[PDB]
RNA sequence: AUAGGAGGGUGCGGCCCGAAAGGAAUGAGCCUCCCCGAAGGAAACCGCGGCGACGCGGGAGUACGAGGGGAGGGGACCGGGGUUGCACCGUCCGUCUUGAAACACGGGGCAGGGAGUUCGCGGCCGUGGCGAGGUUAAGGGGGUUAAGCCCCGUAGCCGCAGGGAAACCGACAUGCCCGCAGCCGGGCUUAUGCCCGGUGAGGGGCGGGGUGCGAAAGCGCCCGGAGUCACGGCCGCGAG
RNA sequence: CAGGAUGGCCUCCCCGGAGGUAGGCGGUGGGGUAGAGCACUGAUUGGAGGUGCAGGGGGCGAAAGCCCCCGGCCUCCUGUCAAACUCCGAACCCACCGCCGCCGUAGAUGGGGGGAGUAGGGUGGCGGUGUAAGCCGUCCACCGAGAGGGGAACAACCCAGACCGGGGUUAAGGCCCCAAAGUGCCGGCUAAGUGUUACUCCAAAGGGUGUCCCGGGCCUUAGACAGGUCGAGGUCCGGGGCCCCGAAAAUGGACGGGGCUCAAGCCGGCCGCCGAGACCCCGGCGCACGGACCGAUUGGUCCGUGAUCGGGUAGGCGGGCGUGCCGGUGGCGUAGAAGCCGGGCC
RNA sequence: CUCAGGCGGGUCAGGAAUCCGCCGUAGAGUGCAAGGGCAAAAGCCGGCCUGACUGGACCCGUAACAGAGGCGGGUCCAGCCCCGAAAGGGUGGCCUAGCGAACCCCUGUGCCUCCCCGGUGGGGGCCAGGGAUGACAGAAAAGCUACCCUGGGGAUAACAGAGUCGUCUCGGGCGAGAGCCCAUAUCGACCCCGAGGCUUGCUACCUCGCUGUCGGCUCUUCCCAUCCUGGCCCUGCAGCAGGGGCCAAGGGUGGGGGUGUUCACCCAUUAAAGGGGAACGUGAGCUGGGUUUAGACCGUCGUGAGACAGGUCGGAUGCUA
RNA sequence: GGUACGGCGGCCAUAGCGGGGGGGCCACACCCGGUCUCAUUUCGAACCCGGAAGUUAAGCCCCCCAGCGAUCCCGGUUGUACUGCCCUCCGAGAGGGGGCGGGAAGCCGGGGACGCCGCCGGCCA
């Protein structure tokens, strides 16, 4: 399963282990998203940094929309259907379907940056950034509901 | 009051044996053998007072780089320095 | 002459100046119309969900949108400056200190003056000359208005062999391995490039050797040629 | 001991050439803290049984010793402990190995050289100490050395780390007025202006048929309680929420102020808005690295990457502006030099 | 070979002399503190010995990470030896304390060396051991200052402010009781919970390129935990009075003796002659009696200079807003 | 290949302490006697030497147990005590709480457990 992880809290008052975990996850700034696997190592990293991020399962439609809108290449060039077809031979929707199914990975698309720099959500986060999602905040694991947040952040 | 470090400073429990393990240990650890490049843990046997390394290194894992007399030469990484110890095989345990 | 904050900051308004050096009659502020457009982004109205604030689908990614272009009208300002008003913000400068607006110290105004300099020794770097050699010192001759310029000057100093308190003894111009760059052969790749295998200066490690201590083994230092001079800079020590 | 030296932490240059480990997963080992417990060592209430056991008190006997009480010593039951106790024992930390992730041939790990500054720290959590304030360490988060948006102002608390000109959306938090955004919605509580306080500031023991509820017993709709008569719920207890009493200070005055009572307070939830230099987008600058092309002494033009460049005290490094004089080179000036006063442009 | 302690049995012999048996995980011992380790031993009893030796190498600790003179420790090579049948062990004490640079001097040993050369006496050098610096990473070493001076320090005391409230002042909870019965008219043990900043102490946060002290006089203002005046409640309140408590800060709360005194004591009156805050209010308003310089005396301490939070006499108070 | 035989060992109590029953082809013992080897701080008690008259009483070998000690598993106490990270959650304070990740000790009940394994030899076949 593919997990989308978005950084929530800022870069101040962060201790060294959590800061280095976030740097290894490539979440250097707020409103930044990455796609990883549900392997035990990644799960342990998410557990270590759970107080500053929110993660969940992402479906193929949301992944395709994210790639089309906020995906970028080296040099911050936009990702287009023509480029995707020329490099891989299929549409962005099919590429996202296969990535979610596990038959390929984002790295299969050449010169694709692994970080999506999202926009602040429409209507804002619907919870305090000091509590967890289960309590009503905006931190920690939220499951399938991460798709709604990604939709609000493009 | 500052107290300088000595060989037996604060070793009341570290260098104490289980009541049911009092006495001479089994001879397998005494007669065990190692090869160059093997990694070994350091578990000091309190009853044997010969070839004992500093208790500060008790519990660490080192690598065997030679053998002088009856004692093995063990290399450890204390911070960034390489430290060489001459440890009797009774104080050593193979890794895995 | 009814208004409060270290005397300022952002924006604009009122009054006033506005020849030159800024733009401008080859057209200013200004007025009207058309095209494209990033991130973002409504609503009238219709249908539905909720006790409610309200929300969801269509309208619609539409109207609008930083900015980028075009056309028409008019005919002298715009930029800039002095003062002041309004809205919001703003407790001076230097200094020791964990901590300065401080009821902690130095602070009436202006003009001039004012604080890492020189030598000797040493470490290092940037560059240049010569090179198993490098370099002159004091001084001498030629020439010159002149102290500038030209030539000579091997005494001396460092280096070429180190070890030892001393007596004293006295070493690889490459025997072997690993190996970066470069070179050579091959494979893939549009190309760059990557990989495999050799050779590999410099680099690293063995082996061997000189000497000191030792009865010896064995250890310390040294051994397969790069040093020397000059200009400039940083620093250490002694001189105020 | 207001001072120095060697290290640690910063910066600049060079050699060398393929590994490195701040985070995670699994494994191989180490530990005796928290908690707990009496199995050692030392404490600790009462009872029962055994032991004359060198004890004491009486009665009792010439003398050999008895009878009880108490005391001591063991076992069991009962009720309690330990920073200098442990038959047990976490969370967690450390060493090593494999892997994921990240960094590295645009040169890391590492090595050599040059220059420093620093030897008063503070707040915050934890530990020892103290009535407390405080003192002494530890953790490296924030101030020191840190802008902007808030807590009324605040070093430390929350958001947030910042090149320049613009557009948009969010963060802390807020929406009765001051003051941008609701006199917003559903259910309940408070009658004390309690409260209107995330933290830097906030009063207790003991009480309240003051109110709103939960649970458990006795009688229990003309068989209950109050005063054999009436004729519907009473009797008690243990709890939960808000509030009340306990509650006295000195210039006049503090929820920031006004003020606020089916709130503009509290409790359990929700809806929509407003709000930063944060995040997104367009344009510009510089920097780091790599590339092409071009300079008769350090360089110059242009392209490529930067989510992984842009705060800054001590300090290190690079470039540039200004002043007097000398060797050259090219010039200006009585048709007006230097200097001075007010303006325009870069 | 097995200890400490205990039990049972034994001539004097008993609590305790010596002896037999059994239980006995160390409850003994190991030179000396404590911790750790030791049971066919590291303990006890015997035999034989001097490895508590000579010439050297590497490594760990003091001093983690992360630099080190000196010192301590560990693993080994060689020589000469000791014990043992042999394996094996021996570089002091089962491990962790009992100790020390330069210069100089003394001793051991066998080499080098002293200015043209050689001999002798003497000197210098290399290696090893020793004499100590306890302020123990190594000066040789008594005090006063009130006649004091300089550079500084709120890195640091006294006065005052700030934090705290142990202490101080003032309350509260329960009720053993004392009150002829009756806990609550009144007092209220032993315990427990607080308020104030009005006593003192603690900290050292602001102030040492100066914020002028105590007391008194003058003057203004504030708090209530109320002494009198106004109004009430309980009473072990007959009246006159008392004891306890509540509301209430408009007004009053005075004059004198000794003492520098605040305070406390005393006197005669009075309705009463309240306690406190305002930089312990008020010295650019006063006075200067005390304290706290420079002079001097007494007592005590010191060899002395001298000192005393011990007395005693004298000892300056700046101003044009 | 069999053996209620022995020697040398590994883990070092789930293996120990204490009880009940059975056995000796061989083998192991108890046992008989001290000239020689060896010894008593006396003692042939131990150790040693020379043996097989007697015994399986016990050391030993085989089977069993759960009184003590130890220790493995399951259920309850219990996700209790304790604890890592974050927090604009409550509390006058002491302290507690929410989310994610770990998790005892002791006690009660029911089972387990009176050891497992390696090399070789003796006797018989």
């Amino acid at each position: 399963a593919k997990l989308a992880v978005i950084r929530i809290r800022g870069r101040v008052n962060v201790k060294r282990p959590v800061r280095d975990t976030l740097a290894m996850l490539r979440l250097h700034r707020v409103n930044h998203c990455v796609i990883v696997d549900d392997t035990p190592s990644y799960l342990g990293m998410l557990q270590k940094a759970k107080d500053y991020i929110t993660w969940g399962e992402i479906n193929a439609e949301t992944l395709a929309k994210l790639i089309r809108k906020r995906g970028r290449l080296i040099g911050n060039k936009p990702v287009t259907d023509e480029y995707v077809k020329e490099k891989l031979g299929m549409t962005i929707e099919e590429f996202a379907q296969k990535v979610v199914n596990g038959e390929m990975s984002l790295k299969d698309l050449p010169n694709l940056k692994p970080v999506f720099r999202l926009h602040p959500p429409r209507g804002g986060f619907r919870g305090s950034k000091k509590r967890s999602f289960k309590e009503g905040g905006a931190l920690g694991y939220r499951g399938e509901k991460i798709n709604e947040l990604i939709e609000r952040m493009l | 009051v500052q107290k300088a470090h000595s060989f037996r400073r604060k070793t009341r429990k570290k260098l104490s044996k289980h009541p049911r393990r009092r006495g001479l240990p089994p001879l397998t650890r005494f007669l065990q053998e190692f090869e160059v490049g093997q990694r070994v843990h350091i578990v000091i046997e309190p009853s044997y007072h010969k070839g004992m390394p500093d208790p500060r290194f008790h519990g660490r894992t080192g690598t065997v780089v030679g053998k002088r007399g009856e004692a093995y030469i063990v290399e450890i990484k204390d911070g960034s320095k390489v430290k060489t110890l001459f440890i009797h095989p009774v104080h050593l345990r193979p890794q895995k």
